[PDB]
């Protein structure tokens, strides 16, 4: 695997891929 | 925050991994 | 707005699209 | 929960806004 | 709900999102 | 249009829904 | 090009690309 | 119509571009 | 990681994103 | 192949990194 | 149809697009 | 390159067909 930029809808659909069924959070105001 | 980590800067999959519940 | 149909990812983009700044939090069963 | 009410029947955007932080 | 910048493919998605069944026009040159 | 009021300015849904038929 | 197999909001991607600069629009039906 | 088609059977980017502006 | 379940454009999705700035070859079958 | 494979029952992020250049 | 600029994870979307069954090859390096 | 011809410069969907197999 890779580091690369992942950000807005795009990044949300990184965090689903990884995560899967554990689920997630996102908060940018964090 | 994971935009900080993720977007301005990049981030590996594994850190990926540190905001799934 | 119109009731949705989101299977996926798709379910991820509509609640980044619908928070935005505020962020969510996505919880699957099992 | 949500995940699986608006993939097996359907769901408000209104629904949806419960979710966010 | 929030305001964001929405732009490209990205923009047609929320407009699917916000108006499905109605349908829609995209016209960027409008 | 749509692209200035949305995507080089920033729109609400609400604002979104100007451009449904 | 091949055919294509589109569903949700996969066809408004797909027009997005095809229109470009022209848009498009989205009708379904009712 | 096109919407339809392209979900329960196929479409082709051709048929597509019928509904560009 | 968890395990995947990925249909059409979601498996490309997933492959851009697993494989980075090495890119990928998509072979589906016929 | 990996495409039916992930489509038809799952395969994993490992499986997925074979098929990088 | 039209030309655009097409990156990251939306070029590897219209390659599925235009290639679908034939499949492709995505390679940045080159 | 793909990224050259299609991101930093701009592409037709004919261009892009050169990446198939
Ligand atoms: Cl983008
Ligand atoms: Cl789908
Ligand atoms: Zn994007
Ligand atoms: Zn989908």
């Amino acid at each position: 695997f890779v580091n690369q930029h992942l950000c807005g809808s795009h990044l949300v659909e990184a965090l689903y891929l990884v995560c899967g069924e554990r689920g997630f959070f996102y908060t940018p105001k964090t | 925050g994971i935009v900080e980590q993720c977007c301005t800067s990049i981030c590996s999959l594994y850190q990926l991994e540190n905001y799934c519940n």
